[PDB]
């Protein structure tokens, strides 16, 4: 199998400076050669390298290469895009403005880049963007698309090499002869139903082969174009029951495998969890959550234990929405789980005339009391300076951190006012970072034992700038003597971690 | 008002606002403190 990772969802957000940017940017697609999600590329300036970016195979979202000023993106190996997510609802490649007066964004030697499964493409204002401006789209676009394509090239520099004489119809991805456009679709034949390696019907592709192939079977593709088994390509996996027709009966099949992205997996990673149609999610979402049966995660319906399940800031009805806030906070009612990521932040309690949002009255937050599970993570930057705890997340019992803030931290307790965390029922962090810092008064943090929290391996606590445990020791405000060395989210015995209420 | 702790500023050929955000904030409105 192939190295893989998530990806991005910022669009054309930045992060901190542009060194933290890239430093998050670096840190994402380091030796990634399969990214599940997009591939989004901003703010890359100057002198920055990118030759980490030649080891990039396959998106499986979009790829959004915009406000950079950086000369070179070798996106060398990109072989398809599938497209499986757009970029403002239509393209699944945009390669939006990238000039600073005329200088970055030179050279995009995608040479590889044969396939965008779905969307369309758009090149707009890339004064210095070289060698775009010639390639045949029609090879690597499906014709559904060819109408939505929106490609600009007026070029303001003029400083670009011509490609080599080798390459079919002057089409080069840049100059040299490696740089030239391969075409693997427009130039085959009749017979061929797909791609091909060459103008012969002899030289047609399989049908299930993405970008070309080199050789006619099935096990000869360069990308598959639905799924891939071990070698083989396929138009799905070996499914997990199989009809017999003697005993007209649904049977296990024992050589059954899960989605994982595009390849067939018998067993979904870690992280993952697999669903009631044989697809390894990273979190179960709808009306689902995460079990443990047959000692392997699965997404079962919301009975028992859960009650309903509710979509987090950010996606579903909470798209495009920035916090928990006055008409937010209603549809949290007696939700137990939630489906990606809490954000609490200033704007809230301040309110906000651009989205008409008035103030989040604070004892509405007790809505949340019923809340025992979150799959993302907890974002906590504002809070009533007249509460002393986080009361609202009394019962809250685990953090998942499937989704991370920032790709790090799974819990975010910053600048509020609280004394003690009250955090009584959580006894699992599954993964992703815990920060605590700010809190100027509040005291116990550092004495819990993440360690028994924590699930996976690494995971790092920044608990700093708080209050001084002298300075809560000469008052006091201590562990319980009834509590144990594990720590304490209060001063009350049903806040110790250990030997608790 | 649209960019909470920033200086606005349209791209024209983006047709989009950002926000340039200040000394500790970030995201797409500068709604967000910047974790360490
Ligand atoms: C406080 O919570 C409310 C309700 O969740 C948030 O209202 C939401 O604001 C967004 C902002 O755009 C609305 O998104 C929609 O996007 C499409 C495409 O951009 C646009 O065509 C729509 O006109 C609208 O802008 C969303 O519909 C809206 N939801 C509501 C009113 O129920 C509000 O943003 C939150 N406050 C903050 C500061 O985040
Ligand atoms: C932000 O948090 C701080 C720390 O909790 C809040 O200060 C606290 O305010 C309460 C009043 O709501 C103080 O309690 C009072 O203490 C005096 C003795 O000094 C007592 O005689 C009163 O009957 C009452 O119990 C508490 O001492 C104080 N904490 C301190 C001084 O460390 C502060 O109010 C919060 N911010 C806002 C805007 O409310
Ligand atoms: C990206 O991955 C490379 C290796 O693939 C990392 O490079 C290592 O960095 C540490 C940090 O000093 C060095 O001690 C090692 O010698 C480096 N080389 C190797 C082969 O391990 C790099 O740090 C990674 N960067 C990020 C941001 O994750």
């Amino acid at each position: 199998e192939k190295k893989v990772c998530q990806g991005t969802s910022n669009k054309l957000t930045q992060l901190g400076t542009f060194e933290d940017h890239f430093l998050s940017l670096q840190r994402m697609f380091n030796n990634c050669e399969v990214v599940l999600g997009n591939l989004e590329i901003t703010y890359v300036q100057r002198n920055y390298d990118l030759s980490f970016l030649k080891t990039i195979q396959e998106v499986a979202g979009y790829v959004l290469i915009a406000l950079n000023t950086v000369e070179r993106i070798p996106l060398e190996n990109l072989q398809i895009i599938r497209g499986n997510m757009y970029y403002e609802n239509s393209y699944a490649l945009a390669v939006l403005s990238n000039y600073d007066n005329k200088t970055g964004l030179k050279e995009l030697p995608m040479r590889n880049l044969q396939e965008i499964l779905h969307g369309a493409v758009r090149f707009s204002n890339n004064p210095a963007l070289c060698n775009v401006e010639s390639i045949q789209w029609r090879d690597i676009v499906s014709s559904d698309f060819l109408s939505n394509m929106s490609m600009d090239f007026q070029n303001h520099l003029g400083s670009c090499q011509k490609c080599d004489p080798s390459c079919p119809n002057g089409s080069c991805w840049g100059a040299g002869e490696e740089n030239c456009q391969k075409l693997t679709k427009i130039i085959c034949a009749q017979q061929c139903s797909g791609r091909c390696r060459g103008k012969s019907p002899s030289d047609c592709c399989h049908n299930q082969c993405a970008a070309g192939c080199t050789g006619p079977r099935e096990s000869d593709c360069l990308v598959c174009r639905k799924f891939r088994d071990e070698a083989t390509c396929k138009d799905t996996c070996p499914p997990l029951m199989l009809y017999n027709p003697t005993t007209y009966q649904m049977d296990v099949n024992p050589e059954g495998k899960y989605s994982f992205g595009a390849t067939c997996v018998k067993k979904c990673p870690r992280n993952y969890v697999v669903t009631d149609h044989g697809s390894c999610v990273r979190a179960c979402g709808a009306d689902s959550y995460e079990m443990e049966e047959d000692g392997v995660r699965k997404c079962k319906k919301c009975e028992g234990p859960c009650r309903k399940v509710c979509n987090g800031i950010g996606i579903g009805e909470f798209k495009d929405s920035l916090s928990i806030n006055a008409t937010n906070i209603k549809h949290f009612k007696n939700c137990t789980s939630i489906s990606g990521d809490l954000h609490i932040l200033p704007v809230a309690f301040r309110g906000d005339s651009f989205t008409h949002t008035p103030p989040l009255d604070p004892q509405e937050l007790d809505i949340l009391k019923t809340v025992k599970e979150i799959t993302g993570f907890l974002l906590i930057q504002a809070w009533p300076e007249n509460r002393t705890d986080l009361h609202a997340f009394e019962n809250l019992e685990i953090i998942r951190g499937r989704t991370k803030q920032h790709g790090q931290f799974s819990l975010a307790v910053v600048s509020l006012n609280i004394t003690s965390l009250g955090l009584r029922s959580l006894k699992e962090i599954s993964d992703g970072d815990v920060i605590i810092s700010g809190n100027k008064n509040l005291c116990y943090a550092n004495t819990i034992n993440w360690k028994k929290l924590f699930g996976t391996s690494g995971q790092k606590t920044k608990i700093i700038s708080n209050r001084g445990e002298n300075s809560c020791k000469a008052t006091g405000q201590v562990c319980h003597a009834l509590c144990s060395p594990e720590g304490c989210w209060g001063p009350e015995p049903r806040d110790c971690v250990s030997h608790h209420h | 008002s649209y960019c909470i702790n920033g200086a606005c500023a349209f791209h024209h050929e983006l047709e989009k606002a950002i926000c340039r955000c200040f000394t500790g904030y970030t995201g797409e409105r500068c709604e967000h403190l910047t974790l360490t």
